[PDB]
DNA sequence: ATCGGATGTATATATCTGACACGTGCCTGGAGACTAGGGAGTAATCCCCTTGGCGGTTAAAACGCGGGGGACAGCGCGTACGTGCGTTTAAGCGGTGCTAGAGCTGTCTACGACCAATTGAGCGGCCTCGGCACCGGGATTCTCGATGGCGGCCGCGTATAGGGTCCCCGGAGGACAGT
DNA sequence: GACTGTCCTCCGGGGACCCTATACGCGGCCGCCATCGAGAATCCCGGTGCCGAGGCCGCTCAATTGGTCGTAGACAGCTCTAGCACCGCTTAAACGCACGTACGCGCTGTCCCCCGCGTTTTAACCGCCAAGGGGATTACTCCCTAGTCTCCAGGCACGTGTCAGATATATACATCCGAT
């Protein structure tokens, strides 16, 4: 068997952090797309055209996952309106055009998050999960990003989508042909072939309104169940913000009575019973 | 001096601040702890 | 007084019989159904001892192949006595 | 000779049942089976006198038996 | 120039010379090969060695010196594959292989 | 638009959740007993320092006063640590059942169409 | 050309139907929890920077102080099943990607560290089996071959096939490696239980106590002469060579997979 | 060998 | 009279395989209709071979052919290779 | 140039039916079925004539096989038919 | 002297020369007798003339004056001495008897 | 709507007043053809033996189910199931 | 890895609508659903027997076409005499 | 048991095709006629083995009397098989084109038939003894029903317990007597 | 006569041991497991005792050799049928799905019939004696059938015409099923 022992140098720059084993077997069944963030990954072209002329001399600084945002958004725009831009590259859409659906987009659950947020009365901060990564709370909003850069953005990002024949940046597999079904070059794989198309429902109705309605019911009753915990979790969680903040309060004080030497009054210095 | 009593004063109360934040917060914990019971009761009791 | 239960003999005579290889049928009653039957096609008929046994062995194998059938038939009815008709039905199906 | 056929008695008959495997036997079946010997003796005799006429002979030979029982499909063993 | 039998010339025992002669008067042909008679005495021969190990098996099995037909019997109906050669055939005095029906065990 | 190929999606979609939510909850539920024996480490030590202030008034510095202060903080943080990570668990799982809820919802909303 | 999966550069041994683009590169870069491959650097930066997961995505149906055990749908886990098939197609010819990876399971075997779960071997095995193969494709990587991973992973199929009740075989064009190491492992269990039961056994019973088919055992007992035909019948042969590699066996003390850590229930496939 | 049976239960 | 007979040769069959084992005469009755029974198959189907093929000579192929005909799977591979070993070795001399 | 029954079948099925036809399948049913027979008939002939170790088929061996394969009152007409035409046949 | 047909001379209708030339060609004995050919032909024209009635018979009893093969398997399984006689035979495109069991009928 | 059982008369008299093959020729052909595969490569088939093989499997298979409708009559059920063919081709010797 | 689609089984085109004609042929009114399965696979035996013997005829004559009278022969050698293709 | 509605099936008629019926020329298979050998018919023979009787022994068939248990009828539930309809698939038909290989013919050699001369393997008859059959005594572990017993739900109160139930308890006010 | 203090009788309410709850102590019985004895399962060890299997010995006759001769069959070349394969249109048939019922199946109760066992009776079995029919043998001798050579007309291939029946169409009658 041919060899495989050569060994990566920069493996500790790309491979860092620490994994926590859990007492219990993992449980999961998410999808990589939800433990990675934005699809987008730059490239040396894209980090160079960022850096040189977007983030050369800015004031307002746009970051790499800005710009991936952005580039994303545009990408799932432009399929969305224009699904069919690879028959036709050079019309691509405007970004004024292309603009309002941009600010309609719904880019990773994006709004669901937001509403999320809202319910837990923890739009103070941002809704986070483990599934996200810790850099990515920073980034400003798409639709500030959008008005500020987004035409400067979506020119370059549009002269790319045109040299990739409206395709893809991101080299992509091959695919099957529908005017042969059979492809000769291996290439060609992970086709349609182990997908069985159904039989279509006319006159469906029944059970939509017995299971599905259900179903929903109980999901709610689990989702409301959850918010309960959840709120459980952030009032504990000011409790112990509380407690650190009394703690440094009380040690302060102490510290200017016995610079001032004031007796007495020390109720406040220490906790009552209730 | 009056500088370092200032700042005691505004330490003062703001120290009673946060611990009516306390307590209030462990009063909303305790009742959080008990809606959480009956909604655990009523969705999958009853 | 001792009773054995009804089938536990049935059992030890299956188990003797299988064992065993001897004709069942007693030699002179089967020898007098023979010439009997052969007088309706010739008369005064004469017999070699060894034509008598042959047949008698051959007819003995035909029927405890038989009755093998019927007892798969009988049992196909979730039945264990052997009835006529299921003599009737393995014949039938022989081609008989 | 006439009703020689009673000759097979019930013993001999569950005897070869039980030889046969069959546990519990019904009273009918002994009539029923006496019918389907003669049916089969009938049978092969008919061509064993065949062939010994055939032959010009009046003594019936063992090798007729068994030409008889070869056409009838089934051959025997232990007789030449 | 003294004769050596054809089965020694094959290296058979069966006797080669008796089944040429069958065969020439058993009016199945005008001419006959010279190589049947020997394959068919080679074929007698495997056929009768098999029956015979598999009766010396049955007969050693039930601590006899002596091959009787019952021997034949459970050596025949015990292989498949000679059974099914020998489904037509009755073997006298070779009785039955014990077999009782699950059923009626109690 | 199929709704028995919607119900099936769904229920597959949610065939896993129930454990899932199980092994979050009872996670929270390890860390929450972590958070009361680390209470119960630092409410210990704060019980002397109140006690301490309560007999002898506030300006007597307690003679480990520094180290108890310090310890309590430590502990405190840990708590914080701990309450960061029931957080973050219960935000993971209200998130997973409200995208179910919602992609639910949406594919009601179609079928309704 | 060369791949880089995570900190072992590896040199490919067969074809792989990727992009065009990747074989246009001189480095393949892999990722080590999702399998993404990458032309660019930087998109493997940044993906390095946004990806959070650190173990296979499924559920941990096994673990032992040193590897778990990972159960992956195929349909569930689309992109993530594809980027292992095409990965497991350069390290062997007679892979097929002419079909999807949608009615396939994937157990993943991983070894645990700081970092998270690092694979070092799986296979796979299709959901409804007409030939009745527990295993359909097992893979284990280069870089740790020949360390006895792979014993492990049949252990675990064979620890599978009993948890289902049933027997299994690997995919009958097996590979020489392949086909070499479960003529190990068939033998070594074979000798094993002939030792350790010290008594005369049925086929049936061996069978029923190993999962292994009765065609496997029948087949390495022509290879080897563990049954002889002595007086009238086959018996046990103990030989010397037996007990000479079972001492040799029990001198290398191996990994052993342990079925009480295995926390799993068949699936149900309508 | 000539005979049968090189390998059967 | 001599009426001829297959004894000897069973009996020789007998001693190479089993050496001390001994025959009952009624099992070598039994064994020598067997002998003829297969014999008998063997010719005949031979000769219906040859018939159709409209030829009038016995071959070692067409006694190879009914061979195949009649022996099933393992029992037709054996006689075969009996067969072929025979006819070869007897060629050879 | 291949043989076959056809004319005598024929022939005899305008002396039994002079109004009535036949399809070709059923001549070739009908010419099968006489090869069968007189296949039958020869081979137990043969058989016969082995068993009595005679080296001659006549007329005797013809009647006993027929007597043996056909049953009842097929065997006696055809014993009788076989009889009349060798008799008639005799005196020519 | 101008020839007779041998089947003239029996008054037959089936060719005897035709049936001898089969007999001696078909390897089954030696010799052949004068008037077994004779006999046979009778006998084979014998049972031709009873299906070609029964047949026949039937054709007319659907109206049809052809005879197909479905009437010569009615004229068959319909006689108790030919079905016997043709137990182990198949006729293409005969059919079968119409036969329905009572338990089924309601 | 007619009752159970009243058109599985109707076809009993229908097929049994017919002889026309019921088995599609295209299909049989290639299960020959398929099944030839296993002895000899590449053998080539007259027209009209593939034709004398579906008679023959026609004939032989209504002949069983004659058999194992006796047999589910035998056993008092009007239905036929698989013990019965197995019970009828166990007696038939098969 | 699936190797070679020489797996294909036709036997499946002996469709549940022709064994039903086939039962109704023979006098069946109901039917168990498992008889369609059972049919293919005593259907397969039969076939299997029967092709095995006319190819054993087809290459004891040396030639690559299969006919009918060996077809008419394998019958006959199984006890299946049949009328209406020769001999 | 009687009646109408709806579907299938048999019935009357008309048309159109191809397969059945018939004609011809040809040759090769059947009819004549002849001989020679030997298969088969015939007579006469020997003695085996088939048939048929007696008479004693006793195993086995026949008979009878329980009674346990399996065949049988009823019955109540539910699944699954039949029916029908709309959608979908490929079988069927026909049409075209190719070439593998079935079929035929003409060579000529090798092999098998045939016969005579030779002889040893194999057959029939003839011993000889130990494998196997019989006739006893002996003999553990395997099934089967039986009831004795450790310990669980329930009879059936009992020790304790929320509380109906009212004669006495607390201090404060009114009438006869005293400071 | 007015005021301070002590005895005794009457509103307001604590209470004490309670009406039949309440829960388990303390078993009946009962329930299934725990042994547990009785028959039994043919089998087993050892003489012993014969007769069938196996070994020997002439004596053929069937197997071998060594020729010779004739033709079946192996082989090469050649023709052309027909088996295969692909294209394309039609629609009969297969397939999927929804629906309802009737059939399979399990379960319970009844009873009569077949098993088990004991007693009586027959007649199968065996050993023996005896006759003679007919199977088996041999020796002769005829005539029937194979083989030949000639001769010619029945039966085959191969063309030719037309009408029985397949198909289509329009229709009355038989059969099923729901309703009363
Ligand atoms: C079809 O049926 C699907 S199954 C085949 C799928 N593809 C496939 O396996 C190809 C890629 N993967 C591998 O081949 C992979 O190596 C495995 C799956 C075979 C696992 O091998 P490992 O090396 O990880 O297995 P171990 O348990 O460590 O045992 C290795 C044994 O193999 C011997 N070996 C390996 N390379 C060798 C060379 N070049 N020369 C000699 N021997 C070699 C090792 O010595 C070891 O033998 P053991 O007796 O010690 O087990």
């Amino acid at each position: 068997t041919p060899d495989a022992s050569m060994t990566w140098n920069e493996y500790d720059k790309f491979y860092t952090g620490s994994f926590q084993e859990t007492t219990s077997y993992i449980k999961f069944s998410a999808t990589v797309e939800d433990c990675c963030g934005t699809n987008y990954n730059m490239d040396e072209r894209d980090e160079t055209f960022l850096n040189e002329q977007v983030n050369k001399g800015s004031s307002d600084i746009l970051t790499e996952d800005e710009f991936e945002i952005l580039c994303s958004s545009f990408e799932h725009a432009i399929h969305e309106r224009q699904p069919f831009l690879s028959m036709d590259p050079e019309s691509i859409l405007s970004f004024e055009e292309l603009k309002p659906t941009l600010i309609k987009s719904d880019m990773a659950d994006f709004n669901l998050r937001n509403q999320l947020n809202h319910e837990i009365n923890s739009h103070k901060t941002h809704f986070i999960t483990q599934f996200d990564p810790v850099s990515q709370m920073n980034t400003r909003p798409l639709i500030q990003l959008i008005e500020k850069f987004g035409s400067k953005i979506y020119d370059y990002w549009r002269e790319r989508k045109i040299e990739v024949n409206g395709y893809e940046i991101f080299p992509q597999l091959k695919f099957e042909r529908p005017g042969e079904k059979e492809e000769i070059d291996p290439y060609v794989c992970f086709r349609r072939r182990e997908v069985r198309h159904p039989r279509k429902t006319r006159r469906i109705d029944i059970l939509n309104s017995q299971r599905l309605r259900a179903l929903h019911q109980e999901l709610k009753n689990a989702k409301d169940l959850a918010l309960l915990v959840a709120k459980r979790e952030n009032v504990s969680l000011n409790w112990i913000n509380d407690e650190l903040k009394i703690f440094d309060q009380r040690v302060k004080i102490k510290n200017l009575k016995r610079s001032l030497n004031i007796s007495g009054e020390d109720d406040d210095l220490i906790n009552h019973k209730r | 001096m009056t500088d370092e009593l200032k700042s005691y004063e505004a330490l003062k109360a703001e120290l009673k601040k946060s611990l009516q934040d306390r307590r209030e917060q462990e009063d909303t914990f305790d009742n959080l702890q008990q809606e959480i019971y009956d909604k655990e009761t009523e969705y999958f009791s009853h | 007084p001792h009773r054995y239960r009804p089938g536990t003999v049935a059992l030890r005579e299956i188990r003797r019989y299988q064992k065993s290889t001897e004709l069942l049928i007693r030699k002179l009653p089967f020898q007098r159904l023979v010439r009997e039957i052969a007088q309706d096609f010739k008369t005064d008929l004469r017999f070699q001892s060894s034509a008598v046994m042959a047949l008698q062995e051959a007819s003995e194998a035909y029927l405890v192949a038989l009755f093998e059938d019927t007892n798969l038939c009988a049992i196909h009815a979730k039945r264990v006595t052997i009835m006529p008709k299921d003599i009737q039905l393995a014949r039938r199906i022989r081609g008989e | 000779l006439r009703d020689n056929i009673q000759g097979i008695t019930k013993p001999a008959i569950r005897r070869l049942a039980r030889r046969g495997g069959v546990k519990r036997i019904s009273g009918l079946i002994y009539e029923e089976t006496r019918g389907v010997l003669k049916v089969f003796l009938e049978n092969v005799i008919r061509d064993a006198v065949t062939y010994t006429e055939h032959a010009k002979r009046k003594t019936v030979t063992a090798m007729d038996v068994v030409y008889a029982l070869k056409r009838q499909g089934r051959t025997l063993y232990g007789f030449g | 120039a003294k004769a050596k039998t054809r089965s020694s010339r094959a290296g058979l025992q069966f006797p080669v010379g008796r089944v040429h002669r069958l065969l020439r008067k058993g009016n199945y042909a005008e001419r006959v090969g010279a190589g049947a008679p020997v394959y068919l005495a080679a074929v007698l021969e495997y056929l009768t060695a098999e029956i015979l190990e598999l009766a010396g098996n049955a007969a050693r099995d039930n601590k006899k010196t002596r091959i009787i037909p019952r021997h034949l019997q459970l050596a025949v109906r015990n292989d498949e594959e000679l059974n099914k050669l020998l489904g037509r055939v009755t073997i006298a005095q070779g009785g039955v292989l014990p077999n009782i029906q699950s059923v009626l065990l109690p | 638009m199929d709704p028995s190929l919607v119900l099936e999606q769904t229920i597959q979609d949610v065939s896993n959740l129930p454990s899932e939510f199980r092994y979050l909850l009872e996670e929270i539920g390890s860390n929450d007993l972590k958070l009361i024996e680390e209470k119960k480490k630092y409410e210990q030590k704060e019980s002397q320092i109140h006690k301490f202030i309560r007999q002898q008034g506030s300006i007597p510095k307690h003679p480990q006063e520094d180290g108890l202060d310090k310890e309590i903080k430590e502990s405190l943080l840990k708590c914080q640590s701990l309450q960061r990570e029931k957080c973050v668990l219960a935000n993971t799982a209200l998130f997973l059942i409200a995208r179910h809820l919602n992609k639910l919802e949406k594919n009601i909303a179609l079928l309704e169409e | 050309n060369r791949i880089i999966m995570g900190k072992y550069e590896i040199e490919p041994w067969y074809f792989s139907p990727y992009p065009i683009e990747l074989t246009d590169e001189d480095f393949i870069y892999i990722d080590d929890f999702t399998l993404q491959y990458f032309g660019s650097k930087k998109q493997y930066e940044r993906y390095r920077k946004k990806c959070t997961l650190r173990h296979p995505p499924g559920n941990e149906i096994y673990r032992d102080d040193y590897v778990s055990f990972f159960e992956i749908d195929g349909r569930k886990q689309r992109t993530w099943c594809r980027n292992l098939c095409l990965l497991s197609k350069l390290f062997l010819d007679h892979k097929t990607l002419y079909y999807d990876v949608d009615p396939f399971l994937f157990y993943c075997m991983t070894r645990r560290d700081e970092l998270g779960h690092h694979l070092v071997g799986y296979f796979s095995k299709e959901k409804e089996s007409a030939d009745g193969y527990n295993v359909a494709c097992i893979l284990t990587l280069p870089q740790y071959q020949r360390m006895g991973y792979g014993k492990l992973l049949i252990e675990f199929s064979y620890e599978l096939s009993k948890k289902e009740n049933k027997v299994g075989s690997p995919e009958k064009p097996l590979s020489d490696l392949g086909l070499l190491s479960y003529r190990a492992y068939w033998s070594d269990t074979l000798i094993t239980l002939l030792v350790e039961h010290q008594k005369e056994i049925t086929i049936d019973e061996i069978s029923s106590m190993t999962s292994m088919t009765t065609t496997d055992i029948l087949h390495t007992a022509k290879t080897l002469n563990i049954l002889r035909y002595y007086k009238g019948q086959h018996i046990i042969f103990l030989n010397e060579d037996i007990l000479d590699r079972y001492n040799r066996l029990k001198a290398k003390k191996r990994r052993t997979i342990d079925p009480n850590r295995l926390i799993w229930k068949p699936p149900v496939f309508t | 060998f000539r005979h049968r049976k090189i390998s059967v239960k | 009279s001599r009426k001829e007979s297959y004894a000897i040769y069973v009996y020789k069959v007998l001693k190479q395989v089993h050496p001390d084992t001994g025959i009952s005469s009624k099992a070598m009755s039994i064994m020598n209709s067997f002998v003829n029974d297969v014999f008998e198959r063997i010719a005949g189907e031979a000769s219906r071979l040859a018939h159709y093929n409209k030829r009038s000579t016995i071959t070692s192929r067409e006694i190879q052919t009914a061979v195949r005909l009649l022996l099933p799977g393992e029992l037709a591979k054996h006689a075969v290779s009996e067969g072929t070993k025979a006819v070869t070795k007897y060629t050879s001399a």
